[PDB]
């Protein structure tokens, strides 16, 4: 299960976004995904589904007796070692070096899978500092290693 | 070696030399033009691998997927393809179609002997080639049909054993010309030593009897063969040949009065009446014209390269050595020309009221002195037939103008049967034989628009062969089951073609209600129709189309479904002639007339045997595939025609059936790693074990893997899912990585709003606090 | 809070009419008559009460040190508004604050929001929240 510790590093950041969206003891169910990322996870958005959420902000607000019963799953499910990506990634290197081009980059994260958001990519980028070459590619190996990282080294 | 005059039986010099290749830029993309096409890849953006035609440059886009692998400038122009490190559905081409251009011709390409057809009598055949395959192995030698008989030869005195040699492809394709040369080499070869032939121009020489009986010019082609053929070539204890007998089967009989368009009839037809023999029309009462008589004229009446003249002065010779005499020769002719004749008897439509009329009496009469039988009993029993039932008849309009159209058809192939027949005994020598070498050269399947009967006999005929290859096919793989030693007793095939074969022949089957369903007159094709349904519908496995048009049941077959239309069916099973003229004939003066009418209800019942025999005979030969196939429709040489082809391939040995998938335990890695991303063989090793894999579904073996059914595909699924999900927990991951960093400020905003929210919530209130208003009402 | 009492004096000496040395409950309804709008009786009776005894002028500023009590800085206010201004453009984009209050934190009452705004420094859709914490309590002009 979780830690009293642990719930701590919940209670804290609950009632904190309860606090954005008005303090009124319930949290803003879209805003639940964006949550438990908050405490070093990082869940698949079907998964985040699967214990309530929404998308728009009006759906259902969540207390707290029921907020916490949530991330009690999305604790249980899947996260990506350094291998799956690495692997992955590699079902799109052809040549061999172990360098994507950029486009697809900006594709992979958005076509497959599921696009996120032009912005966020974008984003992920001006972030983490990830130069294309000279040609116009990346060394995803290098890159996915800052991602796992965080950014707070 | 050298270069002696080897120039085209052989992938002559170095053009092998001068430049430029990469295991990925290179390779085949799909093209409405050429098939496929060379290009580069010059971007990958996921499921579309975007390209450049290396050709007119260009830049297309191609899915991943349909993307083909290029070979290396190494195995060009390779000859045994089996050796190239990529043999796919596009691999081949390059190769193949090279080698064309090149008249190569030859490149056995694993187990098979690929020959297309090149439309241009080539000079690869001369004695020094003959010779230069004398005894060679396969190995060595350029590859060339000649070896295929060579080793054909030796894998059966040194193996004490019987060779057959089928030719596959479609029709023109080029067999019924390559059976001809695997004949002739085996004559140059292996020798024994005004009248006769030299027992070589005895068989040789018996080629432009029977093409100029069975062969015809069809839309297709020129020289189609209308009829199968197996000839086997004995060999006496001294390896020497040393008996001959021909083999045909089921013969265009519907085509010796009709020709659809640019057809001819057969091949005599068109050369009796060319005056190649003067001191002989006043024999057959011919004038030449063979544009005067309806039976012949009907379609194209002058093919472009064959000079009748010659065809005919050389199909004059033949009978002579072949073993021949005046009469028998003539005799032959007369009957074939009678026939020209039976076609111009003109008949009135008389009663004016609704009866029997003749109409001239010039023209049948002739006819009557050809056959032998008087003008008289003849004109006279063919109008008012005589066969009761243990009384006269009265035949109309169409009971005679359709009576003869069945009495000379029955002859053709009364008169083809005895021609046969005297052939493969002038060539059956009583000598010693101890085991036979064997050819068979026939059309395989065919699916046209409107399907009768005989489409389903070349089909079946056709389909039973098939069995056989497939069989000895199957052996070749109980053999790569053992080189990786897996043994797969756990596999039942081969029986879902029994389906056909057998319901099409078994003593229930169609053939063997349609033989029966005429013991009696009671031929109503509506009471068949039935018949078949009522014992064949809905039971098994075989009940929309454009320009098609009447059918009325299909046949899973293998190569497709032929709807089959058993509309006159029956009458077509055997000859309708009235009987009045059979025994009339059956008394004739000439000898070939009454031997032809001398005295197993018939046509199911001789193929059904006819066919018995050749399989129950071949699966007692070690089988040599070759497969021919046609450049171009066009049928002029040095072009190839992409899509044409590949479908020629695909039927085949491209390889399968639905026997296991084996993947080298290399190349396993790449695209199956992933499915439990936590060297060689080793790697696999465990994943499946631990991805619990149902333990029925492999076998692991030395070369590398296999899998039972579409499984590799149905792991393919475990991982285009799989695979995609990881890179969901990547994004998802991205996603949980972005919130942390505004966590920040996300937390310190925080303090920051609660600040000014609350500094003027006791703003308002100061500046409603009596006191304060009455301070600041005082601010002088 | 030093020269704020030589000038709250200053708020001692026109309401002490009489100088009776206080703030007659009559005081008020003084200056505030000949000056304003005069407090309803109980206004002004419960007015008083708000001060423990009889003011003079030790009550006077005492009564008014309370209702100052947290005041953050005046930099603290800036520097909070800023913090969402990642722009340094000492300025916000009016809808923004408007909703970031409304919405935000507690619920800025519908009442509260408009009693606010109502002077609100605001111009072209900006905000100025610098000139407006100069003014929500400190310098500027008396
Ligand atoms: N190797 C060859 N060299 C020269 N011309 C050839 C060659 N093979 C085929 N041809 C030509 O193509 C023609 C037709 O070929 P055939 O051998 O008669 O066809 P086929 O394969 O027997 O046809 P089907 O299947 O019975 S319709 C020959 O008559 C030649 O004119
Ligand atoms: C060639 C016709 C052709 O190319 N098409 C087909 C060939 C093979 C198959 N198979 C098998 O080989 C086994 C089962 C099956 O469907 C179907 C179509 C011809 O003229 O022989
Ligand atoms: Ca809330
Ligand atoms: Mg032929
Ligand atoms: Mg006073």
């Amino acid at each position: 299960k979780l830690s009293q510790d642990e719930i701590d590093d919940l209670k804290d950041v609950f009632e904190l976004f309860d606090f954005w969206d008005g303090r009124d003891g319930a949290v803003d169910a879209f805003k639940l995904g964006d949550v438990c990322r908050c405490l070093g996870i990082n869940p698949r958005n079907e998964d985040v589904f699967a214990v309530g959420g929404t998308h728009k902000m009006g759906e259902k607000s969540l207390p707290f007796e029921e907020f916490l019963p949530a991330y009690e799953g999305l604790m249980d499910c899947e996260q990506g070692t350094f291998a799956d990506y690495m692997e992955a990634f590699k079902t799109f290197d052809r040549e061999g070096q172990g360098f994507i081009s950029g486009a697809e980059l900006r594709h992979v994260l958005t076509a497959l899978g599921e696009r996120l958001s032009d912005e966020d990519v974008d984003e992920i980028i001006k972030l983490t500092d990830l130069q294309e070459d000279l040609e116009g590619n990346v060394k995803y190996e290098d890159f996915v290693k800052k991602v796992m990282a965080g950014p707070y080294p | 070696f050298s270069d002696p005059d080897f120039q085209y039986l052989a992938v002559d010099r170095k053009k092998l030399m001068k430049e430029a290749f990469d295991g990925k830029k290179n390779c085949w993309v799909p093209d409405e033009k050429e098939g496929f096409a060379s290009a580069e890849i010059q971007s990958s953006k996921g499921d579309e691998i975007t390209v450049k035609i290396v050709a007119d440059s260009s830049t297309r886009t191609v899915k991943k997927d349909d993307i083909q692998s290029m070979n290396p400038p190494k195995f060009e122009k390779l000859e045994d393809m089996a050796n190239m490190t990529y043999l796919n559905e596009a691999s081949v081409l390059y190769n193949l179609r090279s080698r064309y251009t090149s008249g190569l011709i030859y490149t056995y390409s694993g187990l098979f002997c690929i020959a297309v057809n090149p439309y241009r009598r080539l000079p690869i055949y001369t004695d020094s080639v003959i010779a230069k395959y004398r005894g060679k192995r396969k190995t060595e030698i350029p590859p060339h049909l000649f070896s295929v008989a060579d080793n054909a030869y030796q894998n059966m005195v040194t193996d004490r054993e019987n060779q057959s040699c089928l030719i596959t492809g479609e029709s023109g394709a080029g067999k019924t010309e390559n059976t001809k040369k695997v004949i002739m080499y085996l004559a140059k070869v292996a020798c024994a030593v005004k009248k006769e032939g030299s027992l070589e121009d005895q068989i040789i020489q018996a080629n432009p009897v029977l093409e100029a009986y069975g062969n015809a010019k069809t839309t297709r082609n020129n020289n189609s063969s209308r009829f199968g053929k197996f000839i086997r070539i004995h060999f006496g204890p001294t390896g020497k040949i040393a008996g001959a007998d021909i083999e045909t089967y089921l013969l265009e009989k519907s085509r010796v009065t009709y020709q659809q368009s640019a057809e001819r009839n057969y091949h005599i037809f068109y050369q009796i009446c060319s005056n190649a023999i003067p001191e002989l029309n006043d024999v057959m009462l011919v004038t030449p014209d063979s544009g005067l008589y309806s039976f012949i004229n009907q379609g194209c009446l002058t093919v472009d390269n064959i000079d009748d003249v010659e065809e005919f002065k050389l199909c004059d010779e033949a009978f002579d050595i072949l073993g021949f005499t005046k009469e028998e020769k003539q005799s032959m002719f007369k009957c074939t020309a009678s026939i020209l004749h039976m076609g111009e008897m003109k008949f009135k439509q008389r009663p004016r009221e609704e009866q029997a009329e003749s109409d001239g009496t010039a023209e049948a009469e002739k006819v009557a002195f050809l056959c032998g039988i008087n003008a008289g009993d003849l004109l006279k029993a063919l109008l008012k037939p005589k066969v009761k039932v243990g009384v006269t008849k009265g035949q109309n309009m169409n009971q005679v103008v359709n009576s003869v159209g069945a009495l000379a058809k029955s002859l053709y192939d009364r008169m083809f049967n005895w021609l046969v027949r005297r052939v493969n005994k002038t060539l059956d020598t009583k000598a010693k034989r101890n085991y036979y070498i064997g050819v068979l050269d026939i059309a395989g399947f065919e699916i046209f628009d409107f399907n009768s009967f005989e489409q389903l006999c070349i089909n079946y005929t056709n389909e039973r062969l098939q069995q056989f290859f497939n069989h000895h096919m199957f052996i070749l793989e109980q053999e790569e089951y053992k080189k990786e030693g897996i043994a797969w007793e756990f596999i039942d095939f081969g029986m879902d073609l029994q389906m056909c074969i057998d319901l099409i022949e078994k003593p229930m089957g169609i053939l063997s209600i349609l033989e029966e369903e005429c013991m009696f007159p009671k031929a109503d094709d509506k009471s068949f129709q039935d018949k078949l349904y009522q014992n064949h519908m809905g039971k098994n496995r075989m009940f929309t189309r454009p320009n098609q048009g009447p059918a009325h049941f299909e046949l899973h077959h293998y190569a497709g479904n032929v709807p089959y239309s058993i509309t006159g069916w029956l009458e077509k099973n055997k000859d309708p002639i009235n009987e009045n003229v059979v025994a009339l004939l059956g008394a004739s003066k000439e000898p070939l007339v009454a031997e032809l009418f001398k005295a197993f209800q018939t046509i199911s019942a001789v193929h059904r045997e006819s066919l018995n025999k050749l399989m129950k005979n071949l699966y007692s030969t070690h089988p040599h595939f070759v497969r021919c196939i046609i450049p171009n429709e066009l049928k002029q040489p040095g072009l190839v025609d992409a899509e044409l082809v590949l479908h020629q391939l695909q039927c085949n040995g491209v390889l399968r059936k639905g026997f296991p998938s084996r993947l080298i335990y290399s190349e396993f890695k790449q695209r199956y790693s992933i499915l439990a991303p936590n060297d060689g063989k080793t790697v696999s090793e465990k994943i499946l074990a631990g991805l619990q894999m149902d333990p029925a579904e492999y076998r692991l073996g030395t070369t590398k893997v296999f899998f039972k059914a579409g499984v590799l595909g149905n792991l393919e699924e475990m991982r285009d899912e799989r695979l995609s999900k990881i890179i969901s927990m990547f994004q998802a991951h991205i996603r949980g990585y972005l919130i942390r960093k505004a966590y920040k400020k996300l937390q310190d905003q925080r303090i920051g709003l609660s600040v000014i929210q609350r500094n003027i919530r006791k703003w308002l209130v100061l500046r409603n606090w009596q006191w304060w208003k009455l301070y600041s009402k005082v601010k002088p | 809070p030093q020269k704020q009492i030589q000038e709250m004096k200053e708020a001692f000496s026109m309401i002490d009419v009489d100088r009776d040395g206080f703030v007659s409950k009559e005081d008020i309804k003084a200056i505030s008559e000949q000056l304003g709008r005069a407090p309803d009786d109980k206004e002004l009776t419960a007015m008083l009460k708000e001060a423990p005894g009889p003011l003079n002028f030790t009550m006077f500023l005492s009564i008014f040190s309370d209702k100052l009590s947290g005041t953050d800085s005046e930099e603290t206010i800036r520097n909070a508004f800023a913090m969402f201004d990642e722009q340094e453009t000492k300025k916000l984009n009016i809808e923004y604050i408007k909703d970031l209050l409304e919405n935000m934190g507690d619920n800025f009452n519908k009442d509260e929001m408009r009693m606010t705004f109502k002077e609100a420094p605001v111009e072209g859709g900006k905000f100025d929240y610098v000139k407006f914490t100069a003014m929500i309590k400190g310098s500027g002009e008396e």
